[PDB]
RNA sequence: UACCGCGAGGGAAAGGUGAAAAGAUUUUAUAAUAUCUUAAAAGAACCUGAAAUUUAGUGCUAAAUACAGUUAAAGCUUUAUUG
RNA sequence: ACUCUUAAAUGUUGCAAAAUUUUGGGAUAAAUUGUAAUUAGGGGUGAAAGGCUUAUCAAACUUAGUUAUAGCUGGUUUUCCAC
RNA sequence: GCAUGAAUGGUGUAACGACUGCUCUGCUGUCUCCAAUACUUGCUCUACGAAAUUGAACUUUCCGUGAAGAUGCGGCAAUAUUA
RNA sequence: AACCCGUUUGGCACCUCGAUGUCGGCUCAUCACAUCCUGAUGGUGGACAAUCUAUCAAGGGUCCGGCUGUUCGCCGGUUAAAGUGGUACGUGAGCUGGGUUUAAAACGUCGUGAGACAGUUUGGUCCCUAUCUGUUGUAAUUACAAGAAAAUAAAUAAGAAUUAACUUUAGUACGAGAGGACUAGGAAAAUUUAAUCACUGGUUUGAAAAUUACUUUAAUAAAUAAAAGUACGGUUUUUAAGCUAAAUUAAACAAGAUAAUUGCUGAAUUCUAUAUAAGCAAGAAUCUAACUUAUAUUAUUUUCUAAUAAACUUUUUAAAGACUAUAUUAU
């Protein structure tokens, strides 16, 4: 998906959900690798566009294998032979329903070479007490003689940030189809512009049970489809979940 | 950085360093192509040998210091010694035959081709003198011709 | 060392994947000491009730 | 950096030719089968060109 | 495009505010009396857009005296002469234009003192924009000037007329060669297994020349392209 | 990008203008302006107070808001209020305004000590 | 939002004026005390001959704020003074009267019905 | 002597063309080098012109190892191989 | 203003061989200051601190006795053969 | 009163203090807790161009070792090369 | 009474006397276990609870404040607990300099006297641009497999926040009663940490409104109006976009192997014994696997490739940024 930027909506017992936004851009199946020949049991896939005039020559034929257009990332997911998919299958947000808890990766914003305080919240010096020239600096790096260097994976400065990483227990709020879109009751790594790689979440196939239909959303035949769908809301209100009588000092 | 190049080619690599120690040199190579014509030379085929450098003389002074301390501040000259040598034409040759030519032999040859308007039949002729990729094929076309040859022995 | 190092090579199963050369032959089976407690091994006249 | 921030394992607790599996000596031998006659238009005429056993074989053992 | 201020680039120039706007309103009152400055090329290019606005509203004053404008116009001139001469010399000049009024363009060179890149302002229709385009304009017509746009047209036009015989010369010699050695030589004293690389071979000289003649009148329909019209897109 | 999202907060607006059991007036700063905000919407227990309104935000957007000053029980307070929010149920002008006035003034709170007297009467000149 | 050494003016009828904070509530390290916390007190103006002497060591919870009280939709609400009720053994003021106004955000039923009225 | 010091007073550096100036003509976007003077340019702070320092040219040249070397074996090498 | 320099930061191969910036003391008086001149080495002068006496003060600077003395430190230059 | 004490002056004292010690109100980034901004400095290109220092140098971790705390010896190991 | 350790008071006088060091505090840490809490278990003069003792165990955690120059220590208040120690009694080429060891001065005592003190008191100056190692980050050049454009695995390492009120089981078991559980779960909050900027709050030399003094554009034709500069951005107030925390969202259980420890059958030791010698089973906040991130060590797949695959230089711009690199873009 693309990131695009952010909203919040009010529920229905009048929370201020936060909620980000997610644009998937033609998301389509390039290739499929088995484990006996291709070593593994995944796939990958392909979104966003790239002009005639930047695309590289291999790179036409590793696509037009399975007759689809070019791209502007590409990435794997390992998966079971069990859901596999087809090649040039074109992949939605019916993907996902409002109400799973998602994983993410994807690329974090970028500061530069970042001080000590702000890469890892160290304590300041006490200005204003003859402090000379120390107000932000970091102190000592280590001891004298034993052991006699600095060790290592130690505290300093440097570039903080476009660090990969990822984010569990995120949920889905809701869907958009004709306006292809995902909204997530949360914040995600990046700038908009920005690639991102959701997946389900290892941590919890318990609470997402019920939101999880293998290997994708087949449409079923004679069936009428939503195209904007929400999830329920909590079963209690926040303004009623009042603190216990006896939770009492003395 | 100039060294085995053609010597109108350096100036080509030496004006892109933007310094005053740039073109100070390009003063020097500008004498010896001079004399060369002076002495007879063909200029299209001038090739460099060496580029020599010394100091000759240190001018001192003084730069002040807190305190009452001084230092030592030389402003100096230097020397610039330049050799050229020309390959034989025939040398010339053994190297664009297997792709080798200096890319300034190939500007002229350009730009000669269009002061006079040439025709399509005039360039294929000298299209192994006039690109790069055109100067691959012979570099290619070249280890092919001997390669027919070596399976001709291997036969036997 | 390493040069020599670079010369050695390991497997787990039985065989080794070179072409030209032998194979040691695994040693399965397992002896039998029917024998000694069973009559249905033994032929009836040599045995006594 | 590279330098400072190693690990100062030996190499031999390291190396990626000792798996759980096995040890990765040489490679995977590999089946270079190709259709030949089911060529594009501008690789027809140089379809001697590509490997094939059963011809190269037969010349290293003819000029052997 | 930057994300910081509202899409909007800045440049501070080692200036404050005060002191920069300084600088804004001499450049400018010096960019009218003259029409062309030369600079470095941030500064050449911090002031691209202040100005783009400064001739709007000198433009508008000329249609519709306009008490908004002219407080604009103001604040950003200086003198009276400035004020006065937009109005009615530059204005004048233009024609009813909103759009772009002013270039900037850069050069190849440095100074020789700090070794800093430059670049020149001028407003459009200069006449040092015009006269050096005059120049250009007879050279290449008659002079020293290689005029290369002829000489372009002229050798892509020398190959298509070039390749076309050499295609002729090969449906001749595959028709003179293929019923010669399909119907006089089937008979006998051949090998027909070759047969299929006769042809097979002799038409890929077809398919050569053919499809090298792609190429050529792509190269000259790109060289007769419009503005106005769309991308062709070409085999491969 | 951003234009998308907006579109979508503008639709969603629509949405609930169009549902509300109310509608929104035509106020301004130095107007008075009643509300009953809720507490909860399984109970619809709330308030009714009667301010001044110092300020508004995001009009005709999705977080609109506004600034009012009341007070409460004898006690001078502040709330900021999310205009197209569920938990308003009413909202009412009691007294106009009149002449140039400064959008967003704050000076109620800041800088000054209020009776009621001056939160019930609106910005008058001439 | 408080901390250690904090003026308050609390609301109780129980002569006292203008007390102060030495302690905070619910965990080994408090840095601040956010509404419906504890703190302890001790006093330091009261009405002459009172009941409830100066320098007197006590518990309360705290009322007010003059930060921003959020709420869930985004709104807030915010005081000019923040307020406390000092306290007998466990949510048993001292005066019976309780003199003023609440924020809802304490959420405490019990609590709260003993008051006018919470915003 | 210069320079320093208010003052008494203190106190350096720095030689060489050639037998003879014949002190360098002519060509050249400007020859240390051809030509000319001379025994030779020894070319003006110019006899001879070491070392430290430093540049280039041709050879073999790395990719783990170290008071920077020694002893031994293998390999490649400029007609410089004497590496 | 002028004069002195309490407090902090800066600076410390600094703008400066004792300053910059901010602040602060006295400011008709035992005041501040210009010009020219006097007092001179165990003496001068000293609202006294062992301070000042041309960046040098538990006894100046320059020259001289003087190549001061040192049971002390640091150093003592080419080779081979014997004990 | 270990070892106070009367012109080495004893006791007390309004006013004055860039003097030393304690407390209060007000005030506030001193602190909880640190954030954003402007210029300078800095980093890049360019012209010019210092300083103390320095056995040589192709300059690694740990434990042990030992003129008694090892980059240099010993022992298992680390590093494609450099900026 | 037999050994160990090397944190105290000391003995010796081997290294350093040819520019430095003393306790304490701020910032920053790392290690041991002879463990203060949490976690497991045996024993008990262990009914329950609370507690005492011993063993296994280092994963993570371990307070603010008043007086003192102060470690310590007393005190007030709390907490699941407020651990013992090593690292030139860690940390001054990273900060401070309050104490103590210079010069001024004073009291007391000793001393004829100069002056002295393991007595007190006020005051009170050392500096540094980082060559190498080491380290936090960033790239360049090159190599591997034919050459090249992309996507992954494998392998090793590093990393991972602790606690639990309150509550359900349950006022049940236990108990004369008072009182009050093991087990199995849910879970607010505090401290810490990561990602983010739609809301809120702060910021704004960017944009704007109002406005004082002097001057000016430019005016000895007037009048009205506009505009600019200087005065901390002149002052006060509002605010776009971004950064930001006071803000937002959220931080697994289980499974396998084992430590002290528990058990089945059954001999040696002719046993209704013994958890062991054959053999069959249990056991933790630990370790592993898994999860996350990084990586020139090895390997796989896809596709293209010289009558034409690719890459590099330059311009524009940036959400990326010291430089670069990455991204984006033009022909
Ligand atoms: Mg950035
Ligand atoms: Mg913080
Ligand atoms: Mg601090
Ligand atoms: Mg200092
Ligand atoms: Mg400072
Ligand atoms: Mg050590
Ligand atoms: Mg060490
Ligand atoms: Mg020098
Ligand atoms: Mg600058
Ligand atoms: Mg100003
Ligand atoms: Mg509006
Ligand atoms: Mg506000
Ligand atoms: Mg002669
Ligand atoms: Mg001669
Ligand atoms: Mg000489
Ligand atoms: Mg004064
Ligand atoms: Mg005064
Ligand atoms: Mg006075
Ligand atoms: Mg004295
Ligand atoms: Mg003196
Ligand atoms: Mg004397
Ligand atoms: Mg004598
Ligand atoms: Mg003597
Ligand atoms: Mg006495
Ligand atoms: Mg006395
Ligand atoms: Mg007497
Ligand atoms: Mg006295
Ligand atoms: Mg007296
Ligand atoms: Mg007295
Ligand atoms: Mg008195
Ligand atoms: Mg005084
Ligand atoms: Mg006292
Ligand atoms: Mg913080
Ligand atoms: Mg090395
Ligand atoms: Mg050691
Ligand atoms: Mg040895
Ligand atoms: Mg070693
Ligand atoms: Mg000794
Ligand atoms: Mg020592
Ligand atoms: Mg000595
Ligand atoms: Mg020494
Ligand atoms: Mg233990
Ligand atoms: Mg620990
Ligand atoms: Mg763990
Ligand atoms: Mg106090
Ligand atoms: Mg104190
Ligand atoms: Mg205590
Ligand atoms: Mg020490
Ligand atoms: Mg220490
Ligand atoms: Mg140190
Ligand atoms: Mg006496
Ligand atoms: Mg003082
Ligand atoms: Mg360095
Ligand atoms: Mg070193
Ligand atoms: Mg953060
Ligand atoms: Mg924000
Ligand atoms: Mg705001
Ligand atoms: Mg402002
Ligand atoms: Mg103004
Ligand atoms: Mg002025
Ligand atoms: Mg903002
Ligand atoms: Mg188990
Ligand atoms: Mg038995
Ligand atoms: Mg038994």
């Amino acid at each position: 998906g693309y990131k695009l930027g952010m909203t919040s909506i009010w529920d229905k017992w009048g929370k201020l959900h936060a909620l980000t936004v997610i644009q998937i851009d033609r998301c389509q199946v390039v290739q499929v690798k088995t484990e006996e020949k291709d070593g593994v049991n995944a796939l990958q896939l392909g979104v966003g566009e790239k002009s005639l005039k930047r695309i590289n020559k291999p790179t036409i034929g590793h696509l037009m294998k399975n007759d689809i257009p070019p791209k502007r990332h590409l990435k794997e997911f390992k998966v079971s032979p069990d859901c596999f998919l087809p090649a040039g299958y074109m992949l939605s947000a019916r993907h996902f329903v409002p109400g799973q808890y998602v994983d993410i990766q994807g690329i974090s914003v970028g500061k530069g070479f970042a001080g000590t305080v702000k890469r890892w919240n160290f304590k300041m010096q006490d200005a204003t007490h003859g402090n000379s020239l120390s107000h932000r600096a970091p102190g000592s790096t280590g001891q004298r003689q034993d052991p006699g260097r600095v060790f290592k994976n130690k505290k300093m400065a440097g570039h903080m940030g476009c660090e990969k990483v990822t984010i569990m227990d995120l949920q889905v709020y809701k869907i958009d189809v004709e306006r292809s879109l995902v909204y997530i009751r949360g914040h995600v790594p990046g700038k908009p512009g920005s690639l991102v790689q959701i997946r389900d979440a290892f941590k919890k196939q318990v609470q997402n049970e019920q939101f999880l239909n293998f290997p994708t959303f087949v449409a079923g035949k004679n069936d009428k489809l939503a195209t904007v769908l929400i999830m329920e809301a909590s079963k209690s209100d926040p303004n009623e979940e009042y603190i216990h009588d006896n939770d009492v000092v003395d | 950085a100039i060294r085995k190049q053609h010597a109108y080619d350096a100036l080509s690599i030496l004006s892109n360093i933007h310094s005053k120690a740039s073109e100070q040199i390009a003063q020097a190579i500008a004498k010896t192509i001079s004399v060369a014509k002076l002495k007879e030379m063909d200029l299209n085929r001038l090739f460099i040998h060496g580029v020599i450098i010394g100091r000759k003389k240190k001018r001192m002074g003084l730069r002040y210091h807190a305190r009452g301390r001084f230092g030592i501040k030389h402003r100096q000259t230097s020397t610039i010694k330049v050799i050229l040598y020309e390959k034989p034409v025939k040398q010339l040759y053994r190297e664009m035959l297997e792709g080798k030519t200096a890319p300034v032999l190939a500007y002229a040859m350009r730009q000669r081709m269009v002061s006079e308007n040439a025709d399509y039949d005039e360039i294929r002729e000298n299209q192994w003198v006039l690109t790069s990729k055109g100067r691959q094929q012979r570099k290619l076309m070249l280890k092919r011709k001997v390669l027919i040859q070596y399976l001709q022995f291997k036969a036997k | 060392r390493r040069d020599l190092l670079k010369k050695v090579e390991i497997y787990r199963d039985f065989q080794h994947e070179k072409q030209g050369l032998p194979n040691f032959v695994p040693y399965t089976e397992k002896e039998t000491f029917d024998q000694y407690f069973n009559p249905f091994v033994h032929n009836f006249e040599d045995l006594v009730i | 950096s590279k330098f400072s921030k190693r690990q100062t394992t030996p190499k031999i607790l390291r190396d990626h030719r000792f798996t759980r599996k096995g040890m990765v000596i040489r490679k995977q031998s590999k089946n270079y089968d190709y259709d030949l006659t089911n060529l594009a238009a501008s690789q027809a005429h140089q379809s001697h060109l590509f490997f094939n056993k059963e011809e190269d074989f037969a010349l290293l053992k003819k000029q052997a | 495009g930057g994300l910081a201020n509202n899409g909007h680039k800045v440049y501070k120039l080692g200036r404050a505010h005060s002191q920069r706007f300084h600088l804004i309103r001499t450049q400018l009152t010096q960019l009218v009396m003259h029409e062309r400055i030369t600079t470095t090329k941030t500064k050449c290019k911090h002031l691209k857009p202040y100005a783009e606005r400064l001739l709007l509203n000198a433009m508008r004053v000329a249609k519709t005296n306009s008490n908004q404008s002219r407080s604009f116009l103001q604040s950003f001139l200086t003198t009276s002469l400035a004020r006065r001469k937009i109005v009615k010399e530059i204005a004048a000049r233009l024609g009813d234009k909103n759009n772009n009024f002013i270039n900037v363009r850069f050069l190849s060179e440095r100074r020789k003192g700090d070794k800093a890149e430059m670049g020149y302002i001028e407003i459009k229709g200069n006449e040092l924009e015009n006269y050096e385009k005059s120049l250009e304009r007879e050279q290449i017509e008659k002079g020293e000037v290689p005029d290369l746009k002829a000489f372009k047209e002229k050798v892509f036009k020398q190959e298509r007329d070039f390749l076309a015989l050499k295609l002729k010369e090969a449906e001749e010699n595959i028709n003179l060669k293929k019923l010669e050695d399909v119907v006089l030589l089937e008979k006998g004293k051949i090998d027909v297994a070759e047969f299929n690389r006769r042809e097979k071979a002799a038409a890929a000289t077809k398919a050569f020349f053919e499809s090298k003649l792609k190429q050529v009148e792509h190269d000259l329909f790109i060289c007769n392209k419009n503005k106005y019209d769309l991308i062709k897109y070409v085999t491969y | 990008g951003r234009a998308l999202i907006k579109e979508v907060e503008q639709r969603e607006k629509l949405a609930i203008d169009r549902q509300r059991e109310f509608k929104i007036p035509d106020f301004r700063a130095g107007d008075i302006i009643q509300f009953h905000f809720l507490k909860s919407i399984s109970e619809g227990y709330g308030n009714t107070v009667t301010g001044m309104c110092t300020a508004r935000y995001k009009n005709n957007s999705l977080m609109a808001g506004f600034d009012c000053v009341f007070r409460f029980h004898g006690v001078e307070v502040f709330m900021h209020v999310k205009q197209n929010s569920p938990l308003l149920v009413d909202l009412k002008v009691v007294d106009k305004s009149y002449g140039s006035i400064r959008q967003k003034l704050n000076y109620f709170w800041d800088d000054r000590t209020n009776t009621e007297q001056e939160l019930k009467k609106a910005i008058v000149k001439g | 939002m408080v901390q250690k050494e904090t003026n308050l003016k609390p609301i109780d009828k129980c002569g006292v004026w203008s007390v102060r904070v030495f302690h905070l509530y619910g965990g080994s390290f408090r840095k601040h005390s956010y509404i419906s916390n504890f703190v302890k007190i001790s006093v330091k103006k009261t009405r002459p001959n009172n009941w409830v002497p100066k320098k007197t060591k006590l518990k309360a919870i705290l009322v007010t704020a003059k930060n921003e009280l959020k709420k869930i939709d985004g709104s807030y609400v915010k005081f000019r003074s923040i307020n406390t009720v000092l306290l007998k053994k466990r949510l048993t003021p001292k005066g019976k009267i309780l003199m003023g106004p609440v924020s809802v955000s304490l959420k405490r039923k019990k609590f709260l019905s003993s008051f006018c009225g919470s915003i």
